[PDB]
């Protein structure tokens, strides 16, 4: 009676919702890219080769500097690259082996980790001792690590293989918000420039937006196929691409609330792993199952370049700050530059 | 030549990095990676006891070597998205507990538990990730079970045997059918013991059943077989 | 099994906060985002302009 | 973060004496030891240095081959052997750590050291613009140095290090690669150079802030020190 | 000269296939750091002996058989002291490929949970090395039995029959034993411990193959080598047929880096980086 009544209810409101966002689509982005020139064909050369690894590489981030960089490998080791000279600076063994995310903080004192350990641990760099040491272990969620972004030295975002994702408070170390409201498992989330906002994908083929104050989920994106792994903000803020096992990456717009483009190839028969914008965002870059990166014009939905030159399945991506370097990790263990 | 003075301290403080990390190289290579499965009571349990959050590890050593048990059984996941992380291990551990064949699994509208724990046997076995990789299989509960079948038949989970509910034929088809589900028997190679709480002979199992699958992967990388 | 009309009831309230938020023509979104492009396409990106030297990974 | 020196005493001309120094509060393993010993006469020179893992030790011109340098991990301890004593070799010798990676802070901690009493070339000269500064608390002080060598390297670092002792304890880094301000040292120092001529500035004087500053370059080895500039109230 | 030059061509031939497969597993050991099993080693050390006999004797063999060419008496103690040395590292190389398989099977949780230094597995190459030399290489060069006359370039210990039976139990009989018997060992293994029926046909199959080569090539002109010293000297104008044996045991050189590099699955995926691209 009452329960049927909130399920066609329900079907009501989402129905009136797709009626909202097609009444503003009035124009493809591909008829406003029309006119604009094209990129042309994109060319990138390896100009570093890193090794040291010895297993898969699953995460990797820069740091703001655009010099320095931490790698995440299921060897049981933290490793964090000075990306010119190619020296190690620091070699951090993992209490847990079985990691799948790393973070670098901005200020670049703090490193995080995690996976199915369902914990994420924080480590300080600027330790007096001259070592890297364990700063707080920050527990509570049901299932394994997917990914974590720092907000500051203090707060850190955070999601798992429960539907759940999490605000920490690194100093007493509990859960200052919770979110949910996912299906699926949470597979990766990126956090917004002016940090007030960030977007999660999950298996369950939808997006949600999250207000990092306020806790509640403001916009719900759909139209992927299958389990969503990678997502990324668009430079402004005001859009985000999302990697699936489909084959076909997707942009969302926030404001528009809707699917503006969509990137994939008759021939790109795999998912996807990674995803990264460039500093202008005219360039998309994705990483593949099949041992290579497309570069696609984020206008024109061209894949205007290739990345290639690693034995496995490629894990993570991820561009400088200032956009002078893309670095790229592989489970063949070995991490590459490209420019 | 051409670098300062700390940066040629630098690359010394890199080159003492790069030979740690080459030192433990060498010394998780010389170990043994178990994976762990088992369905609710399948007595993994007992098993994990007498061989010695999310994934649990358990390491011990037996006759020189060093094993390494990984218990996923708690990770309420999906599997398809973190069990390729596993890719690689030396052998896989599966539990099941012979007295299930008259339990039904927590969704009573499903099949018999039995059928679950053959069903997860089936998807674990015939993967993409683990098509090179051997299966251990521990049947469980098998005192229990003597005493059970006496008063249920078999027949309520396998309702196409036509045998007798002895202790002995109904433990050899429920491996037979356990051992079916081997989809790559060309490449892929089943071990099967009974256990009970009371046994401590598994460690040996494990042991010599190790010591099988280490000799055909040596003989299998040199292309003789 | 009050649980579910629980789930529903949120679910419902949900769905009409995200009817509520307000929305903007595609087209003005699309404008944008090629604007921001432009504005930053001649300096800021060294993949789409490859900068001949001051690159650090030469 | 703790480091104790001993081993000084009287010592006839020509003898032996071997010097130790034991490490507290951190991986003495990680960081780099230097040796650096300062005359009766307010002054300091750089002795030897050994580096994380006994692969790469150095010495100077005026000691290599009479002393030599040692360390034992395991311990936590470092040594200094010494052998043909001039007179010249009386001086108070202090142990410094230091931990070379990018964005490290060397010579960051310097021990108490010990004295020692003696019974009757392409270096780069530092050399500071003024031996003392008559100076009251509440206005800015300019401290200055010139280098005989360019000390801007091509990787973009200026090696230059300042250290300040104040009377009766052990120097102190404020400043490090020119540019960057040294853990626990408050806003008041900052320092500039053009590559030949450096300043040290120091605003709003403190009743702590009086001592000899001292300059070095880490450009190259040998280590020079400058001549002190001694800020007395 | 009709007939000659074609020949020339093939020998050349040969020359150069010895030559390019022995420097391809060269280059992998080189290229790849994943190949620093105590395997690959022994496979570097094989590669090296047989690469030689591609460059250093079968060329400087050609002009000297065909076209007659003038042999230096300092040239041809160069020619036989080198060539005997490259021919039996190889087969030492094998036996010691055979002993290390044997290991990993006999004792397969010692062989997993040693560590050997580099300094021992030098050690082992070296000792090859040493040993081929050391069985027929001071012969060639001292207690030579100095033959008068140029003689060709027999090794002059061929008069004897004696001598040349020890030498080549030596460096055939003893190591076509071991071989055999580390291979038997081998197989037993699996066999005490239908897919396993199959399993051991193949098993059986590529040991008899690795041991059947082997024999093929050596034993002919070796059996040869001793039954003309008996009737004869062994030295002088020789049958088409003791030339064909020559040729087999040079031909070992060019199977070998095929059976045992190849087969293993590391250097085939080393390969296909370098190759495949
Ligand atoms: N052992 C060198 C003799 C020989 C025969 N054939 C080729 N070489």
């Amino acid at each position: 009676s009452e329960l049927d009544q909130l399920r066609q209810e329900a079907e009501q409101l989402k129905n009136q919702i797709r009626d909202a966002r097609k009444a503003c689509a009035d124009a493809t982005l591909s008829q406003i890219t029309n006119n604009i020139d094209p990129v042309g064909r994109i060319q990138m050369r390896t100009r570093r080769t890193l090794r040291g690894h010895l297993a898969k590489i699953y995460a990797m981030h820069w740091g703001t500097d655009s010099r320095l960089l931490v790698s995440a490998s299921q060897d049981g080791k933290l490793i964090i690259w000075d990306s010119y000279t190619t020296n190690k600076v620091h070699a951090i063994p993992l209490r847990s082996s079985w990691v799948m995310t790393c973070a670098y903080a901005p200020s670049g004192n703090y490193v995080a980790c995690g996976g199915l350990d369902n914990i994420c641990s924080i480590y300080n760099l600027k330790t007096r001792e001259g070592n890297v040491r364990v700063s707080r272990e920050l527990a509570g969620h049901t299932g394994y690590l997917s990914c974590c972004r720092f907000l500051d030295d203090n707060q850190i975002v955070t999601s798992s293989g429960d539907t759940t994702c999490a605000l920490w408070d690194i100093e007493t170390g509990q859960q200052t918000t919770t979110f949910t409201g996912h299906t699926g498992d949470v597979m990766s989330l990126s956090l917004a420039p002016d940090t007030r906002l960030f977007v999660s994908g999950a298996c369950d083929a939808s997006a949600k937006l999250w207000d990092v104050r306020e806790g509640m989920c403001r916009q719900t994106f759909t139209g992927h196929e299958s389990d969503i792994n990678a997502i990324c903000f668009f430079p402004n803020g005001n859009a985000f691409a999302t990697g699936s096992d489909d084959a076909t990456c997707r942009l969302f717009d926030l404001r528009a609330d809707q699917e503006l483009m969509t990137y994939s190839h008759d021939n790109i028969i795999c998912g996807i792993t990674s995803v990264s914008f460039s500093k202008s965002g005219r360039l998309l870059l994705a990483g593949y199952d099949d041992f290579n990166c497309n570069v696609w014009d984020a206008l024109k939905a061209d894949r205007a370049g290739v990345l290639a030159g690693h034995d496995n399945r490629v894990s993570c991506l991820g561009v400088t700050d200032d956009g002078m370097a893309v670095a790229t990790g592989s489970w063949d263990s070995f991490l590459k530059i490209w420019n | 030549c051409t670098l300062s003075a700390e940066d040629k301290a630098a690359v010394e403080r890199s080159k003492m990095i790069d030979r740690n990390l080459r030192e433990d190289g060498e010394k998780a290579a010389r170990e043994v990676k178990l994976l762990l499965l088992g369905a609710g009571e399948s007595g993994k349990n007992t098993i994990v006891k007498q061989m010695k959050t999310g994934i649990v590890e358990t390491h011990f050593t037996f006759k020189d070597l060093h094993f390494k048990m990984f218990d996923v059984g708690a990770q309420r996941s999906e599997r398809k998205k973190w069990i390729h992380c596993f890719e690689g291990v030396t052998a896989i551990i599966f539990c099941v507990a012979l007295s299930d064949y008259d339990l039904v699994l927590a969704e009573d509208e499903e099949m018999n538990r039995m059928h679950a724990s053959m069903k997860l046997f089936d998807s674990i076995c015939n993967n993409k990730w683990f098509t090179d990789t051997s299966i251990i299989l521990f049947l469980n509960k098998k005192d229990l079970f003597e005493e059970k079948i006496k008063k249920s038949p078999l027949t309520i989970c396998y309702p196409e045997y036509a045998g007798s509910n002895t202790y002995e034929e109904a433990a050899a088809y429920i491996q037979c059918q356990f051992e079916d589900l081997n989809k790559r028997k060309d490449t892929k190679e089943i071990y099967t013991h009974f256990t009970c709480s009371t046994d401590t002979k598994n460690v040996q199992f494990v042991f010599d059943a190790v010591t099988d699958v280490i000799i055909k992967n040596n003989l299998k990388d040199c292309g003789l077989f | 099994n009050t649980a579910s009309i629980a789930q529903a009831r949120k679910l419902v309230e949900q769905l009409k906060m995200e009817a509520n938020i307000d929305r903007i023509k595609v087209s003005k979104a699309a404008a944008d985002l090629m604007a921001y492009c432009e504005a930053h396409a001649k300096e800021d990106p060294l993949l789409t302009p490859v900068p001949a030297s001051e690159n650090p990974f030469r | 973060v703790q480091l104790v020196e001993s081993g000084g005493g009287l010592v006839q001309p020509g003898g032996s004496r071997k010097l130790s120094c034991s490490a507290s509060g951190f991986a003495f393993s990680s960081f780099g030891m230097h040796w650096v010993r300062q005359a009766p006469e307010k002054g300091l020179e750089w002795v030897a240095y050994i580096s994380s893992g006994s692969g790469t030790i150095y010495y100077a011109d005026t000691v290599k081959g009479r002393f030599t340098i040692s360390r034992d991990d395991p311990k936590n301890t470092l040594f200094l052997q010494m052998t043909s004593l001039r007179s010249e070799d009386t001086a108070m010798y202090y142990c410094v750590r230091s931990i070379y990676y990018y964005g490290s802070s060397p010579f960051d901690f310097w021990g108490q050291g010990t004295t020692l009493t003696v019974s009757a070339s392409a270096d780069i000269v530092m050399t500071q613009a003024t031996s003392s500064v008559p100076v009251t608390p509440g206005e800015s002080v300019s401290i200055s140095c010139r280098s005989s060598k360019s000390l801007l390297h091509s990787n973009g670092n200026t090696y230059l290090y300042w250290f300040l002792q104040r009377p009766g304890q052990s120097p102190q880094l404020l400043i490090y690669r020119m540019s960057n301000l040294a853990s626990g040292v408050p806003d008041r120092f900052s320092g500039s150079g053009s590559g030949t001529a450096f300043t040290l500035t120091i605003s709003r004087l403190e009743a702590e802030d009086v001592g000899v500053y001292y300059c070095m370059q880490h450009l190259e080895y040998p280590l020079t020190f400058g001549a002190g500039t001694k800020l007395e109230l | 000269l009709s007939t000659r030059v074609t020949l020339a061509f093939f020998m050349s031939l040969v020359a150069f296939a010895i030559m390019l497969g022995n420097a391809l597993v060269i280059l992998a050991f080189v290229v790849d750091k994943n190949l620093r099993h105590r395997s690959s080693y022994f496979f570097l050390n094989l590669a090296i002996s047989d690469f030689f006999v591609g460059v250093i004797s079968i060329p400087l063999y050609i002009p000297h058989t065909l076209f007659e060419w003038d042999f230096g008496k300092e040239i041809c103690v160069f020619w036989l002291t080198t060539d005997y040395l490259l021919c039996t590292a190889s087969v030492y190389n094998i036996v010691l490929i055979s002993y290390d398989r044997y290991l990993s099977v006999s004792n397969a949780v010692s062989y997993r949970t040693q560590h050997t230094g580099v300094l021992k597995i030098v050690t082992l190459m070296v000792a090859v090395w040493v040993l081929a030399f050391l069985v027929n290489g001071p012969m060639i060069l001292v207690s030579e039995s100095w033959k008068d006359e140029g003689s060709e370039c027999e090794p002059g210990f061929f008069s004897e029959w004696y001598i040349l039976a020890i030498t080549s139990f030596l460096e055939f009989v003893i190591p076509v034993i071991l071989v055999a018997y580390f291979n038997m060992n081998i197989y037993w293994s699996l066999w005490k411990r239908h897919v396993e029926l199959l399993r051991a046909r193949r098993l059986a199959k590529s040991l008899a193959i690795l041991l059947g080569v082997f024999a093929v090539c050596w034993a002919p002109y070796s059996l040869f080598t001793i039954v003309l010293s008996f009737y004869s000297s062994a030295t002088g104008p020789k049958s088409v047929w003791y030339r064909i044996a020559f040729w087999l045991q040079w031909f070992n050189s060019f199977v070998n880096p095929l059976l045992y590099p190849l087969c293993h699955k590391r250097f085939q995926k080393a390969f296909l980086k370098i190759f495949c691209i």
